[PDB]
């Protein structure tokens, strides 16, 4: 019910890329903070909520 | 006829008018003819044509076919007047591919040509399986009424015509992309059917001219409103209107009051042969600014040929209804059909769209190829079969004969 | 029930423990074809009543 899920493949049929391009940070703003500023990669950000 | 004039366009849209040398083979002068291009190209100011790594400089026509290098302007057939365009075009020399193993040889060739199936593809799949669904249905719970006059057919019919229409409203506007708008349209035209039969079969009693003058009616209305909204599948939602417009007519005259139905099918005919004269201008009155003009000329070609196809739909119904093998002067009807189909099968000529043209063109066809098998049908025998059989291939053998020969 | 599945199964995530299951269905499907089909046929009658 509250949307944790568990991915479980086989590596995508290949080998491993450690030096793969990390996930773009995302930006974030507030109505009296107007300043945007970015907080993290969008996958971990759901973690924190979806706990 | 020692030059002709030409309009040669080059890169990025600039046409530049040219008289050239009308015996001289191509290939001696696609490289001066580029020199002019760019001098004029450079004095106004626009960046000029280069090349690019390997490939070579050519002349085509505005259809993107190079001539012939060795031919002279006048042996290919380009007339003072016409256009031309200089290209470059890339090398396409490399490598070859081999693969040993046969298994894995033909997986990774047979990957590359065709097309495997898709998420996209997947939903447009099962959103014309479930249309197909209910339309059987409503065939079904039609053939119901014809029998039982109870509320059944009304009722179950009903609820059906709110679910599917309820279901399409979410998809319509939620709809992103000109594939979710597909998805749509197949889904809320799919809901015209139950809810057209679903008023006519409201009315008690036996099935008649009552309840067609609520069924055509609805059915009409229905159409119409989609059209109006959705400003999308013009063509087949203008038939609708048509067939089911003149269909309440016939109806309301039948149960209001009717000598006999030769009457009425015969005012029909007389009503459709004049409305084909009309077509084209009721079609061009229901129609930054180039694109008012491609939107109202796209718009007017796609409601004549829908306007079109609702006239030829009427005419082989009535038309065949009219004739008869055994009633008074047999050959009278039969000669007039020859006449009426005459009039369409010459007239197609005059319109420049292929589908236009065709759909005219066949609708002729048909006419005499319905008359025959009527004829055929009843009064049967020998010479009546025999007869309609020969008829029937030599028809169209001599028509397209008389094309390609 | 298929038009929801055919847009509904593609962007979900399923436990292995499923997809494990579904295969197994084409397998049972499969094992009753024969034995029925020759009971329809009425074959059994026909060698027991030899």
């Amino acid at each position: 019910l509250a949307g944790i899920r568990l991915p479980v493949f086989p590596s995508a049929t290949s080998r491993w890329v450690f030096e793969a391009r990390p996930d773009l940070p995302t930006t974030v703003v507030v109505s009296g903070g107007s300043a945007p500023v970015l907080e993290g990669p969008s996958s971990v950000r759901d973690v924190l909520l979806q706990a | 006829p020692q030059a002709v004039v030409v309009g040669v366009m080059a890169g990025e849209g600039v046409q530049i008018g040219v008289l050239l040398d009308a015996n001289a083979p191509v290939s001696v002068m696609t490289d001066p003819l580029l020199k002019v291009v760019n001098s004029r190209l450079r004095e106004l100011g626009e960046a000029p044509l280069e090349a690019t790594g390997r490939g070579r400089w050519a002349l085509c026509l505005v259809d993107g076919a190079p001539l012939r290098a060795t031919q002279s302007l006048t042996e290919q057939d380009v007339y003072d007047g016409d256009r031309l365009w200089i290209r470059f075009i890339a090398d396409t020399e490399r490598r070859s591919q081999v693969i040993e193993h046969i298994s894995t040889a033909v997986a990774s060739d047979l990957s590359k040509r065709f097309a495997r199936i898709d998420p996209i593809v997947a939903v447009q799949v099962g959103a014309s399986m479930v249309a197909t669904g209910v339309v059987l249905a409503t065939g079904v719970l039609g053939w119901w009424r014809w029998h039982h006059n109870t509320w059944l057919t009304t009722i179950y019919t009903a609820v059906i015509g709110v679910l599917v229409l309820a279901v399409a409203m979410l998809l319509l506007m939620r709809a992103k992309t000109d594939a979710d708008r597909r998805v749509a349209d197949i889904m809320l035209m799919s809901a015209i059917m139950p809810v057209t039969v679903a008023a006519a079969a409201a009315p008690p009693g036996p099935v008649g001219s009552p309840q067609a003058v609520l069924g055509f009616g609805v059915l009409t209305v229905a159409a119409a409103l989609a059209l109006r909204f959705t400003g999308r599948r013009l063509g087949i939602y203008t038939t609708i209107v048509i067939i089911g417009a003149l269909t309440m007519l016939a109806a309301l005259a039948r149960m209001v009051a009717a000598t006999s139905a030769v009457t009425l099918l015969s005012s029909l005919l007389l009503i459709c042969v004049v409305a084909y004269h009309a077509a084209p201008a009721l079609s061009r009155r229901l129609a930054s600014s180039v694109r008012d003009v491609l939107l109202q000329a796209e718009r007017a070609r796609s409601f004549l040929s829908g306007l079109l196809t609702g006239l030829g739909v009427m005419v082989v119904v009535c038309m065949t209804s009219l004739c008869d093998p055994h009633t008074g002067q047999r050959w009278l009807p039969l000669i007039l059909a020859g006449f009426t189909s005459g009039f369409l099968l010459l007239r197609g000529r005059s319109y420049v769209d292929r589908w236009q043209s065709i759909t005219l063109a066949g609708t002729a066809v048909i006419i005499a190829a319905a008359v025959c098998v009527r004829y055929a049908l009843e009064l049967s025998s020998p010479l009546a079969v025999s007869i309609v059989a020969a008829i029937l291939v030599l028809l169209p053998a001599a028509g397209m004969a008389a094309a390609a020969h | 029930a298929g038009m929801a599945a055919a847009a509904h199964v593609p962007h979900t995530i399923y436990s292995p423990l499923f997809r494990k299951f579904v295969e197994w269905i084409e397998y049972l499907c499969l094992m009753p074809i024969f034995p029925l089909a020759l009971w329809l046929m009425n074959v059994y009658a026909a060698i027991r009543y030899r």
